[PDB]
């Protein structure tokens, strides 16, 4: 697995170098934006329930026909399958985002995962429609936590919506 | 790279469970220790040229008989060999200091050391009294957490050539 | 000069305990383009191991499923999976035992170590009550000690009675209450039939 | 019981290594968290009989019909089992705070907190519904990183029963 | 697994009451010392090779028959395993340390440790003995760490003793 | 789908082994009872529409608070939704009884039943009210071996649910 | 042994579920088959020492030489072994009749078949001509479903032996 | 696994519609017909040995090549190899006859077959006229009175051929 | 096949061991061996056609029934067949002999041996006849170790047909 600080390394590594003073500046601004980042990744999981429910009842009012008998979201076996689905997802973002790199949702989560749907039969641009409603209600708890110290959190939050992108370009 | 940001994601994922205090507990350990290990890592950065040479040239002093011909200390080519791994040795040990683990120095040194050691006849005492005598250098450049951390990483190495 | 006073031999232990054939057992894997003479190897190992040195008779043999195997279809851990799954496994470990006596049997056939604890042993009960059988034995097939140790083509062997990384210390006291010598088998064409070799108390 | 302190011991005993530094920062992020989950665990402690009264009342308004006859909320001896559950709820936080993990949590309520409600009708959102009103009282009795402690706890809850 | 924390809870639980106020005073006392806890941790596992190889010196000069042939220590094979075995002991006295507890100890370690060596035919007052000379070369680095503040350790050290007592005494 | 017949071919393919008196006796009881399950579902098949119509009124009247607004029985479309589920599990029981096995209940409602309801907030109460609404409408339509053929499928999903 | 009821029951406990329609229906063939399999398993234990008589004498009459000396069919003991060898076939079938499964007659008799006669050389074609005979008067004796379940249970230890 | 009854099922699951009358006046002729069937499937499974013996010596007979030395089925293992092959075939022909449907004979037996026998080099037009072999043999004990009710069974002999038909065109 | 040398190759592998001294003594003793088993080899070839006629001349005497019509000897086909199987196990001990193991004779012969012979209803104790003709005339034919070597590999035919 990667994370931020572990890239850097492997970076200077293939030049084997010791980390340059630039290199070390970024880092030592991931270390101070820490506590940030550590209450994004918390309002992730604490509301993880609530994104996934949220974002299945827009997605079916959206679209009708994966629930009806033909769907790919009918029958319960179908729907219960698309809800681990986005909740593996969800997972995988947080971890991204703790991580502060994107590489362990491509290696985990994102890999095969397109062509696993279309053998499946699974239409991918509807779980990657999924996906963009996760994101808008995530980043909501993310911007809105409560009694965390008012800041600017926006980097976070840009952080986050990339890793949902990722995603769901993959997906689809 | 083992790190404690990486070893938490492992472990929340092999139960497949989101993350939880419990591990942002963790993750804040890493963050508080960085200040300490990023001042560590630009002590060795450094003082790097100076560590090395010193290394290089107390193995030689520590075993004369390297140095005599027909000895594997001895020549340009060897000699330049020793400085470029003990190089290696502090550059990984400053790139685990920046990471946060040992992860760094797990993966590019200590993984296969022992087989690769044999084949080369390098002996581990070679390497450990150069790493002994940076640890007593360090010593004198670093003080209280951040010489805690750097000694840390150097005594990780000496126990793997051990 | 003079010897130890106690003075056993290396392998003395072994003897003694009658682990001296399994205590470093052989590993035996399917090669590519493996000979029949080859093939035939790995199959006797496989019953050998997975249903407990009981006897297999010629109209028992799986032989649809060896086709696979010779084929290169399925691996050995498959192969294996197909094994645990059928009735020949479920006659005799399952049916007549109890489920105490079955997941320690399982660990034994299919991990070759064991049960560590009794959470073990809690994990197994409840996936049996969740998903029923066949989950069960996925589980061990499809865990991270099978996938290290074995992978895909080497059969399932001993691992007990010797040092593993993860062992509890009681892991070998338990596994010399496993095994009954090289004549033994785990049979349930006994007087007494299937009973608890490891109890809850032991565990 | 997983704690930061379990996890780590248990992660190096998977690998069959000593605990290094990796391990150890880990270790310090717990016990620096712990004064602030320690002043969390009093307060929530001095309050509990007040916040599980308030929070059985809240759940009988949110839910009307439970307190008419013939319904779960219904007579003493249903009420009772409320106060008492809710009790155990706050307990089990409290000892989660002060353990420095899910743990307690978990294995006393999450498992088998599925099976056990359907079994005797229980529903999930009448507990969801008292720890919300637990959290709101919470909030105003606690603030910053001990409030924090606290929402994180409550809310590991709230996810286990949606 | 079972550590200081954990174990006053199970414990407070049985009686299915909060946490008392002294209790709780006895969990801060705790993490008041960890500091020195974690650096008494970190002098064994810095040493640990050295803390072997010391201990395996002496005990094969106070204990020639292991060595000699015939000996439970010759040849190589059984030799290895020896070391190997010292090697497992310390690691679980380490995490002991760390728990405050010697519950992981007791449970993994030592439970079952008695019955394998009788039926190895290993002598146990042997392995005892090197645990005890394990006990002494460790108790050495923890009182004498580089570069530490200096300060009282005794009550840890003693607690580390304590450990090294319990996995003789049950070996034995 | 788990019927009588597939059940008897999986166990023979499973052995490897042709068909046997065994087997052939089993898919006999199969063939025998379809007379009275054919009946059924006929007489299920017939009254659907208005079978449906009362359930959903039962679960109105069994618990009125649903259709109070800002609950999930107000409003056409959570209403419409009712409608639609049970009429789900009736066709799925008339399909039951015709395939002479529990499997296309299995497949299609049970697996997957409790996650579902869990995230969409469906009480298992409601249906279980609704289908015993049903059972007590068929114990009119239906009589002797028919009857005991469709209060089996009910009582499956009951259970289920419950 | 296998019958229906055993399968059943065994099917239900490998997935850990109470009894459904679909064995229950299962169960139902077994019970009814029942009476013709009485019937049938009557009359062969009726005829039985005629059957077995005759059965031995028609090996003779298909192979001569069995009789002539130096041969597996000379001598009273060799004779007695052929009648007891059918005589435990007939048991065995009748056995299979009443228990309602191929079980008896596979436990017994096929389970290492191959393998005893391989050893003893036992020729599986006298066992064949002997059977073979039997179901020839055995058609006499029975009519429809009794003589079809008679026949299937002959049919089975031919194909093994086959 | 499916079976006739259960393929109507979903058929009508995707119109998302109680069963047709029609559609249940099909199935409603399947269980007429069903003690029929169960004499038909009875005769196969009943001279099953006889038939893949008749088989046999009918292939050989007519295709001296494949018993050569260099044919296929030489020597006594490959030979063996080709004997349980006709005999999985005419097992799973057996089950689609019980089931009314060839899935269960297109699923497992079927799939990949063709591929398999060309890597092999076993010609799969001998294979193929093992198949009809069998068949002819098959047909004739299905036909037989065998002291069972006479009647007219030649709708199920049709559907047996079918069965047969797809495995040799599958093969070939 | 399985012969001296792919067996000690075999074994290595297993262990992943280049072959040591062990093996290579092993391989010597299949080199010295092999004066004897060409001798032998060159003996069988040279009387094969003699060797083959007579032993199915056997077969006829010791069975004269086969002989009969109606039976398995009679015919120019099968009489051609028998001739063919016969000059077979003689080509295949030859092979064997050469080979230095019994793998020629345990791929080609051994190998689904008893399933052919079942299905084409071919009697073991035939082959068993013959194999022990030519065993009583190779004995004529050759000495000491060659003769060993031969009574070796005709020996393993029989028990293995046993
Ligand atoms: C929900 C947003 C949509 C949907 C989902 C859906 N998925 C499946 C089946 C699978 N989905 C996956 C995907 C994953 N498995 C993983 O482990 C990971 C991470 C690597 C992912 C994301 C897999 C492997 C499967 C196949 C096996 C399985 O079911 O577990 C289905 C079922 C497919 C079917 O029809 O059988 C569905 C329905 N489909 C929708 O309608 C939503 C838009
Ligand atoms: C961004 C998502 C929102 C936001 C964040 C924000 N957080 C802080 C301050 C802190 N964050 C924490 C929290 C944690 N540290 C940990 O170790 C853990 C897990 C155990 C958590 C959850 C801490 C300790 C602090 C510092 C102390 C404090 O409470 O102030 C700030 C303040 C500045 C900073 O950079 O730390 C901010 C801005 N605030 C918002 O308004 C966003 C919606
Ligand atoms: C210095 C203490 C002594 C010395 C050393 C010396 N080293 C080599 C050769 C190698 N050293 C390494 C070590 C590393 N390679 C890596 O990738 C890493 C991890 C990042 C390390 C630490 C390797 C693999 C080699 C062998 C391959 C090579 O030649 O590059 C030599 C020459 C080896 C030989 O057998 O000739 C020498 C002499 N020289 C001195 O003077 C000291 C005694
Ligand atoms: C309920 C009326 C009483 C009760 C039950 C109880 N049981 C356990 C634990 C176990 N029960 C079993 C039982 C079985 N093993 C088998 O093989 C079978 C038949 C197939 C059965 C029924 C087992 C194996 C366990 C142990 C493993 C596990 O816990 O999963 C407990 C838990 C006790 C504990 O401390 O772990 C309980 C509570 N206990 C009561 O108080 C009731 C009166
Ligand atoms: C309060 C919101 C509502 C209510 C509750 C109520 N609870 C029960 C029964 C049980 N409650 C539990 C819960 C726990 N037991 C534990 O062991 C733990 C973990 C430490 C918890 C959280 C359990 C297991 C039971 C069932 C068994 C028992 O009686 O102990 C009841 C009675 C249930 C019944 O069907 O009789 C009630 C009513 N009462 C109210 O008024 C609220 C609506
Ligand atoms: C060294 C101080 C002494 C010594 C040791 C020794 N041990 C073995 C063999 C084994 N040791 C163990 C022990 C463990 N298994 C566990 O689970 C734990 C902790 C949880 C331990 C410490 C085991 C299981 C074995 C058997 C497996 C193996 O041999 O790898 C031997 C070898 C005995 C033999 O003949 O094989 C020895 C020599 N012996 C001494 O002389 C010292 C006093
Ligand atoms: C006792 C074994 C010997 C000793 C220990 C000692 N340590 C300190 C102080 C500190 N120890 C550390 C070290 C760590 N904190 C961590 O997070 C980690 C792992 C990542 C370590 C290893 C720290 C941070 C401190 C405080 C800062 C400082 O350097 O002082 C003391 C002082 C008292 C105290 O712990 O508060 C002492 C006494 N020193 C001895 O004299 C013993 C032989
Ligand atoms: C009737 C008793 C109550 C009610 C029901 C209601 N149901 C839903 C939503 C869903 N119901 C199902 C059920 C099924 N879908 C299937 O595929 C099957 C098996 C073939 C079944 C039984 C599903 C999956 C949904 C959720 C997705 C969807 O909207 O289609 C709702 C709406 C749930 C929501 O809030 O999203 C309602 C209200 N309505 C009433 O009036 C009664 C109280
Ligand atoms: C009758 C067709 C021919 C014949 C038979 C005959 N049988 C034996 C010996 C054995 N027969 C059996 C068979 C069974 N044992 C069982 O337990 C069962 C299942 C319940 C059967 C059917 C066995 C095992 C033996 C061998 C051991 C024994 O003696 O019991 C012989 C004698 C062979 C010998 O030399 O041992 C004979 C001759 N007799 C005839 O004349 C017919 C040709
Ligand atoms: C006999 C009519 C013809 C013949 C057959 C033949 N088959 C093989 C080898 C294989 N055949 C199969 C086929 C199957 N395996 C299955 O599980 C199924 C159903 C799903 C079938 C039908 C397989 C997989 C093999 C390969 C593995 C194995 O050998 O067992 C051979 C052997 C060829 C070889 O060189 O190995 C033969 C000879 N060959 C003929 O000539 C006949 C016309
Ligand atoms: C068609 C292949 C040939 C044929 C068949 C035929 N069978 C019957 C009648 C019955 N057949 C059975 C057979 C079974 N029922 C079972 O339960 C089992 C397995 C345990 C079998 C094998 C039964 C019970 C009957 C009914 C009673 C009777 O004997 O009549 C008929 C008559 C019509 C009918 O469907 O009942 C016929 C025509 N007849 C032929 O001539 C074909 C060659
Ligand atoms: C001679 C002792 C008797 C006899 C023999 C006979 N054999 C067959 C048929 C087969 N023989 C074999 C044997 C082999 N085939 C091989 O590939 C090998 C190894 C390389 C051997 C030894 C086989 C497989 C057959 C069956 C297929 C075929 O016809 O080739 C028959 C005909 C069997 C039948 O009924 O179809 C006969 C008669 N003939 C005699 O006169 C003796 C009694």
């Amino acid at each position: 697995m990667q994370d931020a600080f572990t890239k850097a390394i492997v970076a200077a590594d293939l030049r084997g170098s010791f980390l340059s003073e630039q290199e070390l500046n970024q880092l030592t601004n991931l270390v101070k934006e820490s506590n940030k980042r550590l209450d994004a990744v918390n309002a992730i999981t604490g509301n993880a329930a609530e994104i996934i429910s949220d974002a299945a009842h827009k997605l079916f009012a959206e679209q009708t026909d994966l629930i009806r008998p033909g769907g790919n979201a009918y029958p319960n076996r179908r729907m219960a399958a698309c809800l681990r689905d986005m909740e593996i997802i969800l997972r995988y973002v947080s971890y991204a985002l703790l991580a502060g790199d994107a590489s362990v949702l491509e290696d985990r989560c994102l890999n095969g995962l397109k062509e696993t749907y279309v053998a499946l039969g699974t239409p991918t641009r509807s779980v990657a429609r999924a996906v963009q409603l996760m994101k808008e209600t995530a980043i909501g708890y993310v911007n809105s936590p409560s009694g965390v110290t008012r800041g600017d959190c926006s980097a976070l939050v840009n952080e986050a919506a990339t890793y949902f992108d990722k995603a769901a370009a993959s997906i689809a | 790279m083992k790190t404690v940001i990486t070893e938490v994601i492992a472990s929340a994922d092999s139960q497949g469970r989101f993350l939880n205090n419990t591990e942002l507990q963790a993750a804040n350990g890493r963050f508080q220790r960085a200040t300490a290990s990023m001042e560590a890592a630009r002590a060795l950065t450094s003082n790097a040229d100076s560590l090395v040479k010193g290394a290089v040239q107390e193995v030689y002093n520590k075993f004369p008989y390297l140095t005599q011909p027909g000895q594997m200390g001895y020549g340009d080519t060897n000699q330049a060999k020793c400085a470029r791994d003990i190089s290696h040795y502090l550059r990984f040990i400053t790139y685990s200091l920046v990471a946060g683990g040992t992860g760094p120095l797990d993966d590019y040194i200590v993984a296969g050391l022992r087989e690769v050691n044999r084949t080369f006849n390098l002996s581990p005492s070679w390497y450990i009294e150069a790493l002994k005598h940076i640890k007593g250098k360090v010593g004198s450049q670093l003080s209280g957490q951040p010489l805690t951390e750097a000694n840390a990483y150097i005594d990780y190495c000496i126990n793997a050539l051990s | 000069l003079r010897p130890a006073v106690g003075g056993t031999a290396e392998a003395a232990a072994q003897k003694q305990l009658g682990i001296t054939a399994v205590a470093p057992a052989s590993v035996v894997e399917l090669r590519p383009n493996a000979s029949e003479e080859d093939l035939q190897g790995v199959l006797r190992a496989v019953y050998r191991q997975v249903l407990g040195n009981t006897y297999v008779m010629e109209s028992e043999r799986p032989t649809q499923a060896e086709s696979l195997l010779r084929n290169g279809s399925i691996s050995v851990r498959e192969f294996v999976r197909r094994i645990a799954k059928s009735d020949l496994y479920k006659e005799r470990f399952f049916n007549k035992a109890s489920n105490n006596r079955f997941i320690e049997l399982n660990f034994k056939h299919l991990l070759g170590r064991a049960p560590y604890n009794h959470g073990e042993i809690q994990e197994h009960f409840g996936l049996y009550h969740k998903a029923g059988y066949d989950v069960e034995i996925d589980s061990y097939i499809d865990s991270d000690e099978y996938i290290e140790t074995f992978g895909e083509n080497i059969v399932p062997y001993f691992r007990g009675f010797k040092y593993q990384t993860n062992q509890s210390a009681g892991g070998f006291p338990r596994m010399v209450k496993l095994w009954g010598g090289d004549a033994g088998s785990d049979t349930d064409r006994g007087k007494n039939g299937q009973r608890t070799l490891v109890t809850t108390k032991d565990l």
